[PDB]
């Protein structure tokens, strides 16, 4: 977070740090479906924002319907329309890489559906993403300010946990055929528990 | 007689006699008009 500048930006980058602070996991409303009662018909609508694409687009904002094209009144069907998951995350630089004495630098990254928790506060994460600004930095209209800059963040889609000394993520490691059959023949001597022992420290 | 119309009569009814001169075509003219908004899509009615 400290080596990320304005010139990565719209790249593909990786990142490493400590997980500080979470969101709560929200869903967010893609298509609704309605009932109109005096025909026996059923509707819909999508939405979309600006977050779900890589390419900028031209808004569509739609409005949440409530009357039929004739008048009719309609009714929502809940259990028919479709949720997805969402949430956003802060990481830091990690408190053992960051020099001492001065205060840390911080970005955020941004999840959706099946990469939505997982990650805890306080973790060595690895992020890879891609590093994006948003909106118009005060551009459109007068706004004589201008202290303020572009919105940026990391549309991530990729979360790796890191193990490290004096943390809460465990260290687990693939084992192979070859591993588990040289283990599996340890196991059937008799001194097994003094070579064990003889080799801590 | 047509020609004694004047400011009194405004608004009033009135009965007139003539001849006819000039019928014009048929023109159109809305009772019911259903309407959308070309941004957000937001539909009502007007009726006339
Ligand atoms: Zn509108």
């Amino acid at each position: 977070p400290r080596t990320l500048t304005a010139q990565h930006l719209n790249k593909l980058v990786s990142v490493e740090g400590i997980v500080t602070k979470t969101s709560l996991v929200r869903p967010k409303l893609i298509r609704s479906v309605h009932y109109a009662a005096k025909t026996g018909r059923f509707h819909y609508r999508d939405y979309t924002d600006a977050t779900t694409t890589l390419t900028t687009r031209i808004p569509t904002p739609a409005i949440y319907p409530t009357e039929d094209t004739e008048g009719n009144k309609l009714t929502t069907e809940y259990g028919y329309s479709t949720f997805i998951d969402h949430q956003r995350i802060t990481v830091q630089e990690m408190p053992e890489m960051a020099p001492a004495g001065q205060l840390p630098r911080s970005i955020d990254v941004i999840l959706d559906d099946d990469l939505v928790d997982k990650t805890k506060p306080g973790d060595r994460v690895n992020v890879v993403g891609v590093f994006k600004s948003l909106g118009a930095g005060g551009m459109n209209q007068s706004n004589s300010n201008t202290l303020i800059g572009f919105k940026t963040l990391i549309l991530g889609n990729t979360v790796y946990p890191l193990h490290a000394r004096s943390t809460g993520v465990a260290a687990r490691q693939m084992l192979t055929d070859f591993d588990i059959r040289n283990i599996n023949k340890l196991s059937k001597k008799k001194d097994i528990f003094d070579i064990l022992s003889q080799s801590l420290a | 007689p047509l020609r004694d119309l004047d400011s009194e009569h405004v608004s009033k009814i009135v009965r007139l006699s003539g001849i006819i001169i000039s019928t014009s075509v048929l023109s159109s003219r809305a009772t019911y008009l259903s309407i959308m908004c070309r941004n957000c899509r937001h539909t009502t009615s007007i009726t006339i």
